[PDB]
């Protein structure tokens, strides 16, 4: 088991549940579960109101420190009532930790923006809005970031094809670049690649 | 008033279409007697309504409702449907 | 009462206040931008233009997505006036480039098979 | 109850006595790996892929062949299981050829699959691979032997469904090969579904050869409409061209095969096809024409003759959309002469109760009959899914089978009673033995062929068939709702047309000519120029070039069942839909498009304009068209009976042959089949063997 | 070593299903007393005794004594030519008046 | 083995060549169509056919590992030579 | 607070999907079939939505599969058939849904391979 | 190449030539595969 299995680490597994349990009783508002992986990273998954205090909580403590905004991104999985998953990264140099914080909305319930108690947030969150559509309420300066000026839409969502809806061209009667309807000379090539037999049986889900 | 086909929907064990099924079950074949040549297409309705369809010559088509019909009321619509009567 | 929460308007009345104060700030931003990008079209052209694309979602009922819309439009009119778009983007909006479609029955039959 | 409890992997799971630890395993999502178990065949246990651990007892067991005890605990991911699976893959893939990239099979291997989830990764085989020569069993299935596992599915597969007992081993030892030790043909209409149950390249499709790959296939669940039997079956298209069909499972119609009519008959869609507008030129030559022209001048005909003077005949391949189309045009004018070519007697009910022309027992409902009678028919080759069913039942539920007709070989014994149609008056009599078999019957079955109904005496057939179903009923009483008369058709257009109001047969065509004909597909002959005057006005809408498009005057070309989503009513009465797979190719359109496009141009526009408002219309004018799964109906069984008794036509002294009479008549039936060039290469193998 | 005889058979002039073989009358009333040991309904298990019967009478197993086995007791040939190949006392060759079987096995070795 | 087509156009190995009427030979116009002279089905037909003296022989392609996957090739049917299904040789035993 | 929105969800204008591929797309809620090719099953677990097929042509360079619709390769998947259809519902298309199809339990028999009388009795193993 | 020679082939092109690219030789790309759908043949004798 030595040679090619990647070795565990059950010391950091226990600091890390002693973690979660520590921030899940002092915060039993806001948190609904906690987890560690196998592979020693903790997770917390609180109720989209408990943004700011949790955040503020886990940058402010003595024992939490966590200082740095390491990512902040957002997860579309539409068979959900809550489509929208919003993960926060944290990084703590005090105690040479990591975190992740992950909460939830669907297209029409805005998230408060943390901008606040990260600075970083800013540019994040503007990012969620351009690729998800998720709306930040108090954010200071919330607009598209990456897509082109006028864009409909938003790419990052699942049911937003591929290549989009519209593509530029540049036209010399008008002198100039328009876009019209997306037409492909060699349609995308959707590939089945899933197997009929099952690959880990630990991850089973009962049949119902 | 050239009458082509006529058309019976009626659902199987809504009780709103109960009476059309004695029609069928009881007087429908004296009616194919009196009428050998006329189409009268006897189908079957989902659980929405029972209902009577009436087209006559160029395409022209009208529904009567059946709901909760007895066989005589059946049987009194169809006639006047039969015969120049409304 | 349903679990939901509002962006900014409660009813449909401050929705709908909220639409006006953007189809004000529009209509007044017309000309600036017919000057500013220097466009071959008219200020009737531009505003009927914007009264179309405000009517093309006269059909919502929800707040939360009259606010949505509102705060899109808003962020549609920021873009405008600081020339963070260009003419291309402005003109986009009239489709001078794409031929009709026709929309009758016999017109679509002989094209082609899309309905 | 009746049921014990076992366990898989701790887990309680109730049970029925008599089910195997695989069964059991599956009730809780566990897939067991298998080889030479299928849940349609017999147990074999041979391929030892299945091999499972008991929890307390030391030695793995078949989980395919082994009843579950009560209070065993299955252990599916302990270490003896996962050991075991490694060296049954390692046996496997010992002499197995390194073919994968020639192999058809790449990426649907189920030896690649499991390989790659329950072997090793690595080879410490250091010999020599065995090599076996191919063998010859026919144009459609492909035979590389050396790919072969010896899991012996095709040979039950031939033995059990298909009544065929060519396949066997021969040899013993590692040089034990899978074949039929002769060059013989293996001839069958249920032949290529051995390609499909075999697990790996050794039976694979010879049509479909090198073509594509399974990542490259988009999919699409479709209906069959080579029969009436309607198989739900998977297109397979790459880039906008089909490329092969499977079969779609479906319990209650085809369970999981298909007919070889319906496998290896798609490349006749790319050989006679109609793709531009054709009219008539100044030489009376066929030439393209742009829609706009050939609709005006069918158009200007239709608004010239009203009446009596406009008929129209329906095709075998014919959608029920397209139907009612033409039914609304054509009642536009105050024309009724809308006809089938399939003849369905008139008399009596008619086409006025349903009852009269479905199969009211339905197929699933084979499986509980314990006599059935088979008059003027040949199920093998008219519905060969139907004729599985009965072999099916025959051979499981101990089924007990009659024919009047032509002694057909049906793969399974029969009592054959004769051809003579007399023989079915002496039934309803009483006075012959057959008649107290179907008495003491607790659950009789009479099937009528659709085809026995094609000859003069159709209707005298109907009322003797009618009469002994009645005579059951009476004198056995009602059992419940057990719809001891059947009709079996083979026409997938025909029970719609039946539906929608289409006058059976063509015989009201043949009383009163018309000036103006619509070959709505039309195919088979029925009427030419010489049953209609001169100077007649015939217009064939369709998909190929065959015996009905060269008579015509104006060519309008529709598209086929693969490239439309259309409705077809089932034999039984079922309604489904196909999926539009490919676009038609070139100028052709959906059919009721080219119909509403035609009345919206000749002035009297119909009253829907998408798909969603034509089935609307459908569901107007038959509302069992619109409920694509359902089955059941109504039972007027007396009203037909009574109305069938006042027409007393004769029988007719000549025996019933059935128009299908050896498997050489099976594989060209209709325009597509008879466009392929995969059944032209079958009619000549199976008439010369060679 | 290995076996080098072949399962499959190709015809030839002198082995091909038209080749003449038939069972002589007393060959004929053998076959009948080996059928009567069977239960009734199952005529199969009388395949390897006729069979061999045949073998005895002709010396050999051509295909066409596999094809009139399988006649006379109502089977498909196939199965016929399973029970053929598979026991190694059927000779599917013609053979040399006196078979000469060498014991090799390691107790004689 | 190139052939010409009626109209004059190069035919390649796959059998492609435009129509009289097809307009895509404009393409061609004032310039070459890319035909590859050496046909691999003629190429390999040139190739003599390997007497073994084993009813079982082995091929991968020459070169050892870098050939094909290494297959092995049944040599009992006397009416046919046993074709490799990588390379396309062909081996057979002494007949005759 | 909340305001007690009690109207049918509707995010369509908010998805800048254009109108032509809302009205006129109609979309298949369903179970895939299982590949009759092999038999594993892990590929019925799930549902699917997918679109209806547009057309494909050849390109007049080189001859490949040309298409026009954008929605040709969307493919979303569910857990249960309800989440897919509140899915096409609130984005405002219309949909038909097929019914998952099981297997029946089957009534397997090793010894049935010798009956004594029946007609199970099979002639080769 | 003077010292260690390549292998000889058959089919290795025994003239180099150099990018060809601007000149009546350059090369044309065009579709290698044969038609997919055959559309039927009319008669060439009149009907009537
Ligand atoms: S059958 Fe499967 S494992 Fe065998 S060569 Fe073909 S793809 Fe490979
Ligand atoms: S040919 Fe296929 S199905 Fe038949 S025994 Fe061999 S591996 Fe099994
Ligand atoms: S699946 Fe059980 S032995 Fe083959
Ligand atoms: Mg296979
Ligand atoms: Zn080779």
């Amino acid at each position: 088991t030595r040679p090619t299995i990647r070795p565990r680490n059950d010391v950091v597994h226990k600091q890390l549940s002693a973690f979660g349990q520590y921030v899940a009783e002092i915060l039993p508002k806001y948190v609904q579960q906690v987890q560690v992986s196998c592979f020693n990273e903790l997770e917390i998954f609180i109720h989209p109101d408990g943004v700011i205090p949790v955040l503020t909580f886990l940058r402010d403590h003595t024992n939490a420190q966590f200082k740095s905004l390491a990512d902040l991104t957002a997860v579309d999985v539409p068979t959900r009532q809550n489509r929208f998953e919003i993960v926060y990264n944290l990084l703590s140099l005090r105690f040479n930790s990591r975190i992740r914080v992950k909460t939830y909305t669907d297209e029409l319930t805005p998230i408060e923006s943390s901008v606040t108690v990260y600075k970083a947030a800013n540019w994040y969150e503007r990012e969620i809005w351009d690729m998800f559509g998720v709306f930040f309420a108090n954010h200071p300066d919330l607009r598209r970031i990456l897509t082109d000026y006028g864009f409909e839409g938003h790419p990052f969502r699942k049911d937003f094809p591929l290549s989009g809806y519209v593509e530029l061209r540049y036209d010399d009667e008008v002198k100039r670049v328009v876009a019209e309807p997306v037409e492909l000379a060699q349609e995308f090539r959707k590939f089945d690649l899933n197997s009929p037999w099952e690959a880990f049986p630990a991850y089973r889900q009962p049949p119902e | 008033l050239g009458l082509r086909e006529i058309r019976i929907h009626l659902c199987q064990r809504s009780p709103g279409s109960q009476g059309v099924r004695d029609f069928i079950e009881k007087r429908y074949v004296e009616l194919k007697k009196a009428n050998p040549d006329l189409p009268i297409l006897i189908r079957e309705c989902s659980d929405v309504q029972p209902k009577l369809w009436a087209r006559y010559a160029f395409g022209q088509e009208k529904n009567v409702s059946l709901n909760n019909f007895s066989a005589d009321q059946v049987t009194r619509t169809l006639e006047n449907v039969l015969s120049g009567k409304a | 009462g349903t679990s939901v929460k509002p962006i900014f308007s409660r009813d449909m009345n401050e929705a709908k206040r909220r639409v006006r104060e953007l189809y004000r700030a529009w209509y007044r931003e017309v000309p600036n931008t017919v000057h500013l990008f220097q466009l071959d079209i008219s200020v009737k052209q531009g505003r009927d233009k914007v009264r179309e694309m405000f009517m093309k979602n006269a059909h919502v009922t929800d707040p939360r997505v009259v606010d949505l819309l509102v705060i899109k439009g808003k962020m549609e009119l920021e873009e405008t006036i600081n020339v963070w778009k260009q003419r291309t983007h402005i003109m986009r909006f009239f489709h001078e480039t794409e031929a009709p479609r026709p929309t009758d029955f016999l017109s679509k039959f002989y094209v082609g098979h899309d309905p | 109850s009746n049921l014990i409890e076992v366990f898989v992997d701790g887990q309680s799971v109730m049970v029925e006595p008599g089910t195997t630890v695989l069964q059991a395993c599956e009730k809780v999502g566990m897939q067991i790996p298998r080889f030479c178990y299928h849940e349609r065949l017999s147990v074999a246990g041979n391929c030892r892929m299945c091999l499972v651990e008991i929890e307390k007892a030391p030695k793995v067991v078949a989980a395919c062949a082994m009843p579950v005890m009560k209070g065993w605990n299955i252990l599916t991911n302990s270490e003896k299981s996962k050991k075991a699976r490694e060296g049954v893959m390692e046996f496997l893939l010992a002499n197995h050829p390194l073919d994968c990239p020639i192999c058809d099979q790449g990426g649907e291997c189920d030896l690649q699959d499991q390989s790659m989830m329950f072997g090793s990764d690595r080879s410490r085989f250091l010999e020599g691979k065995r090599a076996v020569e191919d063998k010859n069993i026919g144009p459609l299935v492909k035979t590389i032997m050396t790919r072969c596992i010896q899991c012996t599915r095709c040979i039950r597969f031939a033995s059990e469904i298909a009544g065929v007992d060519d396949l066997g081993t021969t040899g013993r030892g590692n040089d034990m090969q899978v074949g039929t030790y002769i060059e013989k043909m293996f001839m069958s209409e249920l032949s290529g579904n051995i390609i499909d149950i075999c697990p790996v390249g050794a039976l694979t499709s010879k049509p479909y050869a090198f073509t594509a790959r399974p990542w490259e296939t988009r999919k699409t669940e479709s209906i069959d409409v080579m029969d009436a039997v309607g198989s739900n079956i998977v297109v397979s298209t790459r880039t906008g061209e089909v490329m092969r069909i499977l079969p779609r499972m479906h319990e209650d119609i085809n369970e999981e095969w298909i007919s070889d009519k319906t496998r290896f008959a798609y490349d006749g869609l790319k050989r006679q096809r109609l793709t531009q507008p054709m009219i008539r030129n100044e030489k009376g030559l066929l030439t393209y024409t742009t829609w706009e022209d050939a609709l005006s001048r069918v158009a200007g005909m239709l608004q010239s003759f009203q009446g009596n003077d406009v008929a129209a005949i329906a095709g075998g391949l014919v959608d029920a959309e397209a139907l009612v189309a033409l039914k609304d045009l054509l009642n536009r004018v105050d024309s009724d002469s809308l006809c089938t070519e399939e003849v369905f007697p008139t008399a009596g009910a008619g086409t006025d109760l349903r009852s009269n022309y479905l199969l009211n027992t339905t197929i699933a409902g084979v499986e509980e009959a314990d006599v059935i009678l088979l008059v003027g028919t040949n199920p093998r080759f008219e519905a060969p899914l139907f004729n599985a069913r009965i072999r099916k039942s025959w051979l499981h539920n101990d089924l007990k089978v009659a024919l009047i007709g032509s002694p057909v070989d049906l793969t399974y014994r029969y009592d054959h009673l004769g051809d003579s149609p007399k023989i079915l008056q002496d039934i309803a009599s009483g006075n012959h033995p057959f008649s107290q078999i179907l008495k003491e019957a607790k659950k009789p079955m009479v099937v009528l062929g659709s085809s026995a109904l094609q000859r003069s005496d159709g209707t005298a057939i109907l009322a003797a068939v009618s009469n002994i179903a009645q005579n059951i009923r009476l004198s056995s009483g009602v059992t419940g709702d057990w719809k001891v008369m059947n009709i079996l058709h083979r026409i997938a257009s025909q029970v719609a047309a039946l539906d929608l109001g289409y006058k059976p047969g063509v015989e009201a065509i043949r009383k009163n000519p018309p000036k103006v004909l619509f070959l709505l597909g039309a195919d088979g002959g029925c009427i030419t120029r010489q049953d209609l005057p001169k100077d007649c006005f015939i217009i064939y809408q369709g998909h190929h070039g065959d015996v009905g498009a060269p008579m015509a005057d104006v060519i309008l070309p529709g598209a086929a069942y693969t490239e439309k989503s259309a409705t077809y009513v089932n034999t039984e009465g079922r309604a489904q839909q196909t999926k539009v797979a490919v676009t038609p190719p070139g100028l052709a359109r959906e059919d009721w498009k080219i119909i509403r496009a035609l009345s919206e141009i000749a002035g009297m526009t119909l009253p829907y304009d998408t798909l969603d408002q034509v089935r609307s219309r459908l569901e107007e004018v038959s509302p069992n068209l619109v409920r694509y799964d359902d089955v059941e109906g109504a039972n007027y069984f007396q009203q037909a009976n009574e109305l069938s008794k006042l027409v007393n036509q004769q029988l007719l002294a000549d025996p019933l042959v059935p128009p299908q009479l050896t498997i050489k008549d099976f594989y060209m039936t209709d325009s597509i089949s008879r466009a392929s060039q995969t059944m032209a290469k079958c009619v000549k193998a199976v008439t010369e063997g060679i | 070593g290995a076996g080098g005889a072949l399962f499959v058979h190709r015809d030839t002039p002198e082995n091909n299903p038209d080749t003449p073989f038939d069972f002589t009358p007393e060959n004929y009333k053998r076959i009948e007393a080996i059928v009567k040991n069977y239960p009734e309904g199952h005529k199969a298990a009388a395949v390897l005794p006729v069979l061999d019967l045949a073998q005895r009478q002709n010396g050999w197993l051509p295909i066409s004594a596999m094809n009139k086995v399988a006649e006379i007791l109502q089977v498909p040939p196939m199965r016929v030519y399973e029970v053929a190949t598979f026991y190694t006392m059927y000779n599917r060759k013609p053979v040399g008046k006196y078979h000469i079987q060498v014991c090799t096995t390691t107790p004689c070795m | 083995g190139v052939r010409t087509s009626p109209t004059g156009e190069k035919v390649t190995h796959t059998g492609q060549a435009y129509d009289d009427g097809d307009y895509r030979r404009v393409r061609f116009s004032d310039r070459q169509k890319e035909v590859n002279e050496n046909f691999a089905i003629d190429l390999i037909a040139e190739q003599p056919v390997s007497e073994v003296g084993s009813r079982v022989i082995s091929c991968d392609g020459g070169g050892g590992a870098l050939g094909h996957p290494r297959v092995y090739i049944n040599l009992d049917k006397e009416t046919k030579t046993g074709t490799c299904g990588y390379c396309g040789l062909q081996f057979r035993q002494p007949h005759h | 607070q909340l305001i007690a929105v009690d109207e049918k969800l509707d995010i369509t204008t908010l998805t800048g999907v254009p109108e032509e591929h809302i009205k006129t797309r109609k979309v298949r809620i369903f179970v895939p079939a299982r590949n009759n090719m092999q038999s594993g099953v892990n590929n019925t677990k799930k549902w699917k939505m997918e679109f209806d097929t547009r057309e494909r042509w050849e390109n007049p360079l080189m001859g490949w599969s040309s298409t026009a619709d954008p929605l040709s390769n969307l493919v979303l998947t569910f857990s249960t058939k309800e989440d897919a259809v509140a899915f096409a519902e609130k984005n405002g298309w219309s949909f038909d849904v097929e019914e998952r199809k099981v297997p029946k339990p089957k009534s397997k028999s090793y010894g049935a391979n010798f009956s004594w009388n029946k007609r199970t009795r099979v002639s080769t193993k | 190449p003077t010292t260690k020679p390549p292998t000889a082939r058959k089919y290795i092109w025994t003239n180099h030539k150099f990018n060809v690219s601007g000149t009546p030789q350059q090369y044309v790309p065009y579709s290698t595969t044969r038609k997919k759908i055959q559309e039927w043949v009319p008669p060439s004798t009149p009907y009537k």
